[PDB]
DNA sequence: CGATCGAT
DNA sequence: ATCGATCGTTTTTTTTTTTTT
């Protein structure tokens, strides 16, 4: 038999990491350890550990795999007997990787097969999982029936003949579903490489396959890095294939299938990468190994103690995220605590509490009020922007069909929706179509939103806030007109969002200069920024971290919040002679959890009356702000 | 030709000429001059062409991480149909590497992007192809630019402005990345620039964003009746001829070709101090533009457009640090052209 | 063109 | 067991009307 130096090689791999395998450790063991309970059968493997200790079996794996691959899980197996007291029902599933080669969607011929290689590309019009049970018990009908065999090749055949009699030789037993070998997997397709885009032909497409582990990880916009598991493929019929045909016309003495073989692909690795983030529990670049509440959530508690015990660190973090930038110092501010934390409270079967808040920016003309949100993409997680007239309302709805494709009525997505727990702000609020503006007139509020003309029970919801970019009428803040006026927009947004802070021109020319200055840092390619205080790692874990808390009001000021409130409609017990304006209580729900994140900054509970005062003189600036 | 990098490295030989052609301060006007294969008549753009025939430079943000500003160059020409906009640009269509040639009402915005339908070869549809992510950093020669939906148009604000796509449908669900310089040869609803009415409203754009582009350098019609027979017959006497010569406009088989091509790679434009005070100064007057009634100004994104003319200049004339007479140009480029509206 | 079925 | 005579065997299409946003 032709393998058997595979086994030999395995097994005494497996012999070699029986041992030490790196530095008194292996690193293929404790994997297969946790196995050792569920028995779950996945484990990947270094190519590179090959040709460490087995010298180059890569040449001797890389083309005869196809074959080889089944010695493998016979190996797995005799790795497992070894130290476990071990049954047969282990099995082997892997997820390849170590490997440097990667090759794309040109060099196909029928030299390619059997081997490992990773390839990328793009992934399309996905399709589900589909089950298999390979296997089975099959021989004659009246009792010699017990066939745990290899019957599980994918060109099926329910036909055998006999295993202890002479009995029925196409007479089958009937079938087992019940204790036998089965498995899953799905079916997609993958269309040419984005890094590989040439002219003329077509984005050739390929056949994709996935076994167990990979199933469901895979989804659109992703490029992956596969086996290389080139196959024949046991099809049944196709047409054109007008070649000359052949069978064994057997031996002389004294069924048929017509042969046309079509292509498609198959892989067992997967590496999605430009799609993976991780929380707070994986180890960054700058940790710092200690004990937690978890692993590594925040385990850097070393400094991140400090990040959240300085008085300074407030306008230290404000000055933290804007080396590159220049303008006032309260959005600077402010426009964080839409990416920090709510309220988050624990309580009754009322209603969904919310605990997010509607953020907006005004500004003249040329302020880099894109600028600050068109960093803001490449910085959250979940919160990937564009406008709304970047897309149709197909980005509120989906596109609106009206063919038969599967059940031809299909809007079930869309754009702003799919930001669950992340923003996707958007420009130009001023002179896009009223029809996603009364959507978002209760979609931002009452996060839970239906259609019709199209409903499969439709009941979505919105999840984030928001960001805004207004301009006036005439390009300028020209004082000749009310704010309603000067705008000609609605009230009721105008008091769902409970913060404005409008960014307002003029001409200076120290501060033009001074931006000039900015400038001096920033083609200095060397030092072409400022100084900072507190690196991004660190920032975002302490972000991370400082939501899992439990924030709470038992503070004076929230009894007197009250006192507060009352003051401040008290001072805007006017604001109705002159253009008279509009007090509600969602000013009261947004300061609220105002309050409480701006107690979210101290990683600290229980909100303190401090935080009632600022945000009270904040709610102060905005309301005083809108006034003409 | 094509942009393998591998198949294109040139031999020392050609390097001797390149810088040849680096060597004259006749070069700011040589290539500029080698642009048309005979037309003979107010070239002066041809020098604001050329910034974009030396495509740019690579002002890269793997740096920060932060604020991704490329050298962003966007020109236009407008005008009258006189000018041979479509006709030139059909030639230059066979010149510019990344060639492409459409324009208003020839694809949609799905046109553009995202030729979806069935495929007979998965016996299954897929989510398909677009145009602009195959013409990175290149070029589409454009007309009609005042033809489209507004479906369209809204996207160029995106790309102009941000340089970027990020794509939600039923199906698959995109953020790609697309991102390349401009030439079009827009027109108006008129048949000639009305006088004393300027593209300000001509052509039917509005308020500030007809203000929002760097510069497009104005065409229209020549008005002076005289200058036709010079070239009706010299120009048609090169029909008549059928063939050319290789006079003072000495016509490079292709050593004009790789100071195109090898001045795209190896270089690097840098700032000391030479080529960004002057505004840095003179901004007292060039920001006194904040009185005018309806009107459009100065704005405090005119000087990234002059840097990024500037470290262009600087590519021609390989010059690593800063060009500091790019400046000159570059004022040269704006006031020859910004005082077309002080009405 | 395939399997059933009978006898030699 | 072997051969031969018995039994039974079938597949091909593309496009027009009213409806909904
Ligand atoms: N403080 C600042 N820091 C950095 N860039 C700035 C600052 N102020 C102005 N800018 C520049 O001014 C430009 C503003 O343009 P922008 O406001 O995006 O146009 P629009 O007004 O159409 O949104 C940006 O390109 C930005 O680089
Ligand atoms: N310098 C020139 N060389 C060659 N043809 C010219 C020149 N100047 C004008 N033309 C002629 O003028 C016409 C310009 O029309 P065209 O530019 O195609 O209209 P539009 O301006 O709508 O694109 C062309 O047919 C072209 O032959």
């Amino acid at each position: 038999v032709k393998d058997e130096v595979g086994i030999r090689a395995q097994k005494l791999f497996q012999d070699f990491l029986e041992e030490f395998k790196e530095d008194g450790e292996i690193k293929y063991t404790r994997p297969a350890a946790s196995l050792e309970s569920p028995d779950r059968c996945t484990l990947e493997v270094s190519f590179e550990d090959v040709e460490k200790y087995d010298q180059n079996l890569a040449t001797a794996i890389i083309e005869e795999y196809y074959h080889i691959y089944p010695f493998l899980c016979q190996s797995v197996s005799n790795y497992v007997k070894d130290r476990i007291g071990l049954k047969t029902q282990k099995d082997c599933y892997v997820a390849f990787t170590e490997v440097p080669t990667r090759h794309k969607v040109r060099d196909l011929t029928t030299s390619k097969i059997g081997t490992l290689i990773r390839i990328s590309g793009q992934v399309v019009r996905t399709h589900p999982v589909h089950p298999e049970l390979v296997s089975g018990v099959f021989m004659c009908l009246d009792c010699q029936t017990e066939i745990r065999n290899v019957e599980q090749q994918f060109k099926f055949t329910n036909p055998t003949i006999c295993r202890n009699p002479v009995c029925s030789n196409r007479k089958r037993f009937m079938l087992d579903v019940e204790k036998s070998l089965f498995l899953d997997f799905q079916k997609i397709r993958i269309q040419e490489t984005q890094a590989e885009l040439p002219r003329g032909c077509i984005p050739r497409a390929v056949e994709i396959i996935l076994r167990s582990e990979l199933v469901e990880t895979v989804q659109a916009g992703d490029r992956y890095d596969f086996t290389g598991t080139l196959i024949v493929v046991p099809d049944v019929s196709v047409l054109a294939g007008v070649g000359t045909r052949a069978e064994n016309s057997s031996r002389h003495k004294p069924g048929m299938r017509e042969l046309n073989y079509r292509m498609a692909f198959l892989a067992c690795s997967v590496q999605a990468t430009t799609a993976r983030f991780g929380g707070t529990d994986l180890p960054m670049s700058e940790v710092t190994a200690e004990d937690m509440k978890k692993q590594m959530t925040d385990a850097e508690w070393h400094k991140i103690y400090e990040m959240s015990k300085d008085r300074n660190l407030y306008q230290n973090l404000i000055s933290s995220l804007f080396p590159s930038i220049y303008g006032n110092d309260e959005v600077k501010r402010g426009i964080l605590l839409q990416q920090f934390g709510g309220v988050a409270k624990t309580t009754t079967e009322k209603t969904s509490l919310r605990g997010d808040i509607n953020v907006c920016i005004v500004g003249d003309p040329s302020t880099a009020k894109s600028q600050f949100l068109k960093q803001v993409s490449d910085f959250s997680p979940r919160a990937i922007y564009t406008s709304g007239k970047a897309s149709s309302a197909a980005g509120l709805t989906a596109a609106v069909v009206r063919d038969e494709e599967s059940f031809d009525f299909v809007i079930e997505a869309g754009a702003l929706m799919l930001a669950d727990n992340g923003i996707c702000c958007i420009d130009e609020f001023d002179k896009m179509d009223q029809r996603d503006q009364v959507a978002i007139h209760e979609a931002m509020e009452q996060q839970t939103i239906s259609i019709a003309r199209a409903g499969v029970r439709a009941t979505l919801n919105a999840r984030t806030s928001i960001l805004a970019a207004a301009n006036p009428i005439n390009g300028r803040y020209d004082r000749s007109k009310s704010l309603q006026q000067n705008i000609q927009l609605s009230a009721p947004i105008m008091s769902r969002f409970d913060l404005f802070f409008i960014l307002v021109d003029e001409c200076n020319e120290v501060v033009d200069y001074a931006i000039a200055r900015k400038i001096v840092d920033l083609h200095s390619n060397i030092e072409e920024s400022v100084e900072r205080a507190y690196t991004r790692e660190e920032v975002l874990r302490y972000v991370t971290f400082a939501r899992q808390f439990k924030p709470v009001i038992s503070q004076e000021a929230g009894h007197m919040l009250v006192e507060n409130y009352g003051h401040l409609r008290q001072r805007d017990t006017g604001t109705s002679g002159r253009s008279t304006w509009r007090i509600t209580v969602r000013q009261l729900e947004s300061m609220i959890r105002l309050s409480e994140a701006m107690a979210k900054l101290e990683c600290s509970n229980r909100v303190l009356e401090r935080h009632v005062k600022e945000a009270f003189r904040l709610l102060n600036k905005s309301i005083i702000r809108v006034e003409q | 030709e094509d942009e393998e990098g591998k198949d294109h490295i040139f031999p020392p030989e050609r390097v001797e000429l390149l810088q040849l052609l680096a060597k004259k301060p006749d070069i700011y006007d040589r290539l500029a001059r080698a642009i048309a294969p005979s037309i003979y008549e107010n070239d002066d753009i041809k020098k604001g062409i050329l910034l974009q025939l030396f495509g740019g430079t690579k002002k890269k943000h793997a740096t920060l991480g932060r604020q991704n500003f490329r050298s962003e160059i966007h020109l236009l020409l407008c005008g009258d149909p006189g000018t041979s906009k479509s006709q030139m640009l059909q030639y230059v269509f066979n010149l510019v590497p990344r060639s492409q040639y459409t324009s208003g009402r020839g694809s949609s915005a799905v046109g553009l992007t995202a030729y979806v339908t069935k495929d007979p070869e998965t016996r299954q549809l897929v989510l398909q192809t677009g145009a602009l992510v195959l013409a990175d950093n290149g070029v589409c020669c454009i007309d009609e630019f005042d033809k489209m939906n507004d479906s369209t148009r809204s996207v160029l604000h995106e790309v102009m402005e941000q340089q970027t796509l990020s794509i939600a449908k039923a199906g698959i669900i995109c953020q790609l990345n697309a991102r390349t310089s401009i030439l079009a040869a827009a027109n108006p609803a008129e048949s000639q620039w009305n006088k004393r009415k300027n593209i300000i409203d001509n052509v039917q754009l509005p308020h500030t964003l007809l203000s929002r582009f760097d510069l497009i350098f104005l065409v229209l019609d020549p008005q002076d009746e005289i200058f036709d027979k010079r070239l009706a017959s010299h120009l048609v006497s090169l029909y008549y001829v059928t063939r050319h010569e290789e006079e003072d406009t000495m016509f490079d088989m292709s050593v004009l070709r790789d100071y195109i091509a090898y001045a795209r790679e190896h270089l690097s434009p840098t700032l000391s101090d030479e080529a960004q005070q002057r505004l840095i100064q003179a901004y007292v007057d060039m920001r006194k533009v904040g009185a005018g009634r309806g009107q459009i100004s100065a704005y405090p994104r005119q000087l990234e457009s002059l840097i990024r003319l500037s470290e262009a200049h600087a590519k021609v004339r390989l010059s690593n640090q800063v060009e500091l007479l790019d400046v000159e140009e570059a004022w040269r480029l704006h006031r020859e052209a910004l005082k077309q509206s002080a009405t």
